[PDB]
């Protein structure tokens, strides 16, 4: 999840967009 | 733009940043 | 606990230590 | 809501619980 | 509520989110 | 102290409560 | 993405998130 | 400049962005 | 160093990095 | 004090570093 | 004052802090 | 730089200083 994709991993601003609602 | 390690408040602060007034949801368990 | 006055990211910043693991959803009016 | 009602006025750290998942 | 790792400028944000209007201190040294 | 409590080990927002004044 | 009010230091956590390792320059009026 | 248009107006990122090295 | 304007939270912070390893006392008027 | 001073009008680092432990 | 290890948004903080409407520059590649 | 300075090895706030415009 997201922790997952950009804690553990690294993820860019767009990615992060896909946690909003 | 970047790509970065973001965990914790950080995550959430950039949550915040990307997202404002849509909200979002943060669920690290999944 | 006291009473808060919490504006922009500092809500997201209480939300998260209030909920820990258990995330939480940040919900603004329009 | 509660997040206007935090910065218009004041909120509890138990009314932030209810916004937990 | 919940239990996490709480440090540096991260620990003083939470007491001052806990405390607020009592005021805190930090001591690290004990 | 507060560290080895909070930052080394894992504490409560009420074990935070102890070193409010 | 979303619009952005940022004052004071919340400018320069939103500059850190949008250059992650290309760095920036804060530079304020007067 | 940038520092006070985000603070007394709005801004995007990609406004932000122009201040990357 | 330049003279702060310092509300809420910005002052433990400020606090937090000015003091370093000695801690600090936060104590705001009633 | 010096919560109030710092937000109402402003403060140095100097005058910070006096409530240090 | 006193010397520790500041990193990522936390040296941003530091830096906005101590340069304030002086401005300054954060070139993590040098 | 500045994160071998600050955040690798350990800086002050007058270090920082180095840094500003
Ligand atoms: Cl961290
Ligand atoms: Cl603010
Ligand atoms: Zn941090
Ligand atoms: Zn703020």
């Amino acid at each position: 999840g997201i922790v997952e994709q950009c804690c553990t991993s690294i993820c860019s601003l767009y990615q992060l967009e896909n946690y909003c609602n | 733009f970047v790509n970065q390690h973001l965990c914790g408040s950080h995550l959430v602060e950039a949550l915040y940043l990307v997202c404002g007034e849509r909200g979002f949801f943060y669920t690290p368990k999944t």
